[PDB]
RNA sequence: AGGGGAUCGAAGAUGAUCAGAUACCGUCGUAGUCUUAACCAUAAACUAUGCCGACUAGGGAUCGGGUGGUGUUUUUCUUAUGACCCACUCGGCACCUUACGAGAAAUCAAAGUCUUUGGGUUCUGGGGGGAGUAUGGUCGCAAGGCUGAAACUUAAAGGAAUUG
């Protein structure tokens, strides 16, 4: 069974930029979905997406650029805090340049730049870089 | 972009239809594959007209972009074809090779038949498979005269052919040999069918 | 591929547990908490005598 | 010893253990599946006449039937002459048969 | 077991290859223009050149051979094939009728171009 | 590829593929240049101007060159009424 | 003595091409001996080892002297070649020509800001061979180099200053060691940053400008 | 423990071969083979590949439905079913061709989506022998199962491939 929507969209990706696609269809659908990937709309690795309404649940479509490496999930959604973000930033990224960690908070869903700022921290979701 | 003239003569409809390039491709189907109008009864299949005559011209355009005319490479194992690059070698500049390509051609520099084109033009990928598979080592583009049947291994610029026999292979070097000397060379005009002669090319008696 | 064991947030138990088992099949680690040194090897599990 | 054919005795798929049957020459148990099942027709009378019988027969056309046998060969048996001959790595891919 | 050795076919390819002239069927008259041209260093080696270039001229009279046929012989084609014997008429024009097309290809030249000759068949 | 305030640093700045977006490796040898020449009113063709394309050994090898050819030239404007978008 | 074969080889010769970088960008092939020589002129050339390897006869056995050789200077380039002569001391000469053809870039970088001058890798990479994966893995400034010996020579001839690695697998064999660090040194330029994203025009090659100087009149 | 008991048949008799043959070959041959009530719980119980879920590549066959085709026939006239053909579609046993992926390699469209490592979960293993033995439980009328050690010995045992 489809235990994690998340996991199943964040898969679907990855197969379609190894065999060099353009287009991908997300079936299950959710909020949080819609949530992790404008973030990654905002930083340029994902163009255009588009919500198509079944009058039931969801389904979502991508347009993908030609600029995303890998795009992971870390399912058991581990608590941090705050300063053992440094743990999580160093192995799931490849240098300390540039990428992002996508958590979770009560603010709303930020990538580990973002919570730096607000001195704020909780559960994990994924990453990208 | 284009010129707003080369806009499919009219006259050379009746060149194509007459000669079965677009009355055939087989009941097999390799499934790139958007160069078709529809299927005849009793398994036949039917290409369309104005995308080969557009890709002819696009290949001619290519072929054009080289500064050094003996470099383009033609190549034909099949028997067919073996008639037609020799007309295609001798009007414009271009190193024919017949029958047999002979293994490290294009790599490999002690060989006598070596060598180092720029450009690659095919009859048949089925036959020709050593050719293009050989010159993706050192960075050779490709142009093949295929059908509906043929793979698409390191294949560019395809322009859709029929490869029963006879006629087609013959009429469709007859337009590419026309199309070279149009941009860069002897003909002023693109009006006046211009002779020469499409049965030239073709299969002859043993 | 879940790789076998459970990935769970809540697993913790068994996580333990399945290796307490596993540890058995390690010489240094059953000769230690059995103690053979002791019960057995001449010497007193000692230097010199 | 690695693995060696992929079908091996073949036909046992999606399937479990199947009914076996005796051999012809050896009078040994195998599976009907790994059997080497050969058809032989043969002419009743033996074509090294043929004519002889015909000529002194009574009654014209004549029926001259032909016996049906299905045949069974229990593998290492059908080594000995019948329809196996030992083939190279890449020879035994081919599962058309040869000739006809 | 008279089979000819490789090094008398070098000689047998080579020679025949450039000097097309200077040889004519008999072995008595081909053989005094292989020592001519050539320095052989034995009689026997030097004779069983004039007999397999001396043999490849009897069958040069009945059509060519793959890997001995050049100067002369590319151009002794040639013609035939440079102006064939073909064509009288265009050919392949519309001499018979015109166009015996099928239903399909008669609809297809209405999307592109206009009208062209057409003796449209049902199939 | 960058340093601080001058110049910027490292060598052989790679192309990208056109149609994927992908680096293209200095020994992948398979990956291909198409110029398409530049014409003028009247056939011609203008000397020493090309509509320059490249493409990765990758999707060469795999089948989908010619497919992506035609999907690049009809957006630059060399073709007409070829590939389509909906299918 | 010269002469040269191909179109490069002519190109090289009139002295066009300068060191190197247009022949990298373009994907041209290398496989005269002589063009590397011409535009680089430092170059080392250290031997790794000589293994002696055996082939079954009826009536003995054939020892044949395998030799690995790498090359490079102190910028980004290095290269690596194997070649199997039966003379010993002819192998070398053998070995040092086939890792000259394929010498091949490397992309540093930082490692913690910018300030000055870069001196380790910019990405994790990694590359496998056989069943020996090799991971690096960037540093800090003054770590040096920290790797098995065989693998610190081939970054020393690198320019690569200070790396960390994580080899895993059977890594005795010098071979499959070497070979694997080999293609994640390689494997830097063709991993996209931030910085690559950025559009460029398609330049025109140097066999497409010189096109009448190059091939034989 | 009952019934049945034709054929083949461990034990066993009994002819040859053999230096010996109580082994293969042959002639017979008790139990067993079949069933009715109980037991036993193991096999190369092998696709030597744990289940549920996504996503990635083409190609025709086939077994079951379900669709549409002025299609072909059946012919009792249109029939109307059926039975054949052409295309499409869900589920199933399987195959072919390529590897861009994976692998130590034989090979694999799953043994792929793993140093760019994280979808959910059960089970088993940690050099070779001693040993599936000792001992103690527990289960069976028995035969034996399930559970399951160590002292002590040793530098190899093994997998796939290449030459001879
Ligand atoms: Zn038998």
């Amino acid at each position: 069974t489809r235990t994690s929507v998340l996991a199943d969209a964040l898969n679907a990706i990855n197969n379609a930029e190894k065999t060099g696609k353009r287009q991908v269809l997300i079936r299950p659908s959710s909020k949080v979905i819609i949530k992790f990937l404008q973030v990654m709309q905002k930083h340029g690795y994902i163009g255009e997406f588009e919500y198509i309404d079944d009058h039931r649940s969801g389904k979502i479509v991508v347009q993908l650029n030609g600029r995303l490496n890998k795009c992971g999930v870390i399912s058991p959604r581990f608590n941090v805090k705050i300063a053992d973000v440094e743990k999580w930033t160093a192995n799931l990224l490849p240098a300390r340049q540039f990428g992002y960690v996508i958590l979770t908070t009560s603010a709303g869903i930020m990538d580990h730049e973002e919570a730096h700022r607000k001195h704020v921290s909780g559960k994990i979701l994924g990453f990208v870089y | 972009s284009l010129p707003s003239t080369f806009d499919l003569t009219s006259e050379d409809a009746q060149l194509l239809l007459a000669a079965r390039v677009h009355l055939g491709a087989k009941n097999v189907q390799v499934h790139q594959e958007p160069y078709v109008y529809k299927a005849r009864p009793d398994g036949v299949n039917v290409i369309n007209v104005g995308k080969t005559w557009e890709k002819i011209v696009l290949a001619a355009r290519i072929i054009a972009a080289i500064p050094n005319p003996e470099d383009v490479v033609a190549i034909s194992s099949r028997t067919y074809g073996q008639r037609a690059v020799l007309k295609y070698a001798a009007h414009t500049g271009a190193t024919p090779i017949a029958g047999r390509f002979t293994p490290g051609s294009f790599t490999n520099y002690i060989t006598r038949s070596f060598k180092e084109p720029r450009l690659v033009i095919v009859t048949d990928p089925r036959s020709d498979a050593q050719a293009i598979k050989e010159s993706s080592y050192v960075n050779i583009p490709v142009i093949a005269l295929t059908d509906l049947d043929s793979p698409s291994e390191y294949v560019d610029v395809a322009i859709p052919c029929n490869n029963r026999g006879k006629h087609s292979i013959g009429l469709i070097w007859y337009l590419l040999a026309r199309e070279v000397l149009r941009l860069r060379g002897a003909l002023p005009d693109r009006t006046q069918p211009w002779a020469i002669m499409p049965d030239l090319y073709f299969y002859r008696n043993p | 591929m879940g790789k076998g064991k459970p990935r769970g947030l809540n697993s913790a138990r068994k996580l333990r547990v399945h290796r307490r088992n596993n540890r058995w099949a390690e010489t240094t680690y059953k000769k230690r908490l059995l103690g053979t040194a002791f019960k057995s090897s001449p010497f007193g599990g000692s230097s010199h005598a | 010893m690695p693995k060696k054919r992929a079908s091996n005795g073949r036909n046992k798929k999606g399937r479990g253990h199947v009914k076996p049957v005796r051999c012809v020459n050896c009078s040994r148990s195998v599976p009907k599946d790994k059997a080497i099942k050969r058809m032989a027709i043969r002419n009743i009378v033996e074509a090294a006449a043929i004519r002889d019988l015909s000529e002194a027969s009574v009654y014209a056309e004549y029926a001259l039937p032909k016996t049906y046998n299905k045949l069974h060969y229990c593998i290492s048996c059908a080594i000995h002459a019948r329809i196996v001959r030992v083939r190279s790595r890449t020879d035994r891919r081919i599962r058309a048969p040869p000739q006809r | 077991g008279r089979v000819r050795t490789k090094t008398v076919k070098r000689a047998s390819k080579a020679l025949i290859e450039k000097y097309y002239p200077k040889l004519t069927m008999d072995f008595q008259t081909n053989k005094r223009l292989c020592d001519e041209i050539a320095t052989i260093q034995s009689k026997r080696l030097r004779n069983k050149i004039a007999g397999y270039t001396t043999h490849l001229m009897k069958r040069i009279q009945k059509g060519p051979v793959r890997g001995i046929s050049f100067k002369l012989q590319e151009e002794e084609r040639e013609r035939k094939d440079q102006y064939v014997p073909d064509v009288s008429a265009l050919d392949l024009s519309h001499s018979n009728d015109v166009l015996n097309v099928d239903t399909q290809t008669a609809e297809l030249v209405n999307s592109l171009g206009l009208k062209l000759p057409l003796s449209v068949s049902s199939v | 590829m960058e340093n601080d305030k001058g110049q910027l640093v490292e060598l052989y700045v790679p192309r990208k593929c056109s149609a994927t977006n992908r680096i293209i490796k200095a020994k992948d040898h398979s990956s291909v240049q198409i110029n398409i020449a530049q014409v003028d009113e009247e056939g011609r063709a203008i000397p020493g101007e090309y509509v320059t394309y490249a493409l990765s050994g990758y999707i060469r090898a795999r089948g989908e060159a010619d497919d992506s050819l035609n999907r690049l030239a009809q957006q630059d404007g060399l073709l007409k009424n070829v590939w389509s978008y909906s299918r | 003595g010269w002469v040269p074969v191909t179109k490069l080889g002519r190109l090289v010769k009139a002295g066009k091409i300068s060191s190197i970088e247009e022949i990298f960008l373009h994907s041209l092939p290398v496989k005269e001996f002589q063009i590397i020589d011409q535009l680089l002129p430092n170059l080392k050339d250290e031997v790794m080892n000589i293994k002696p390897v055996q082939k079954q006869t009826r009536a003995g056995q054939r020892t044949r002297f395998k030799a690995v050789v790498v090359v490079g200077d102190s910028n980004g380039h290095v290269g690596l070649g194997i070649k199997t002569a039966k003379e010993v001391a002819g192998a070398i000469r053998a070995g040092i020509i086939i890792a000259k053809l394929s010498v091949i870039p490397i992309r540093r970088g930082y490692w913690g800001t910018n300030l000055g001058q870069p001196h380790s890798l910019a990405t994790k990479t990694s590359g496998k061979c056989g069943s020996v994966s090799v991971r690096l893995i960037p540093a800090p400034r003054g770590s040096g180099i920290v790797a098995s010996p065989a693998v610190k020579k081939l970054m020393q001839l690198a320019g690569v200053e200070d790396v960390y690695t994580s080899s895993t697998g059977s890594t005795r064999t010098l071979e499959n060691t070497l070979k694997a660090a080999f293609v994640a040194i390689g494997n830097t330029y063709g991993f996209l940053t931030p910085n690559l994203w950025e559009v460029q025009a398609l330049t025109p090659s140097p066999m497409d400008v010189y096109a009448d100087y190059a091939t034989a009149s």
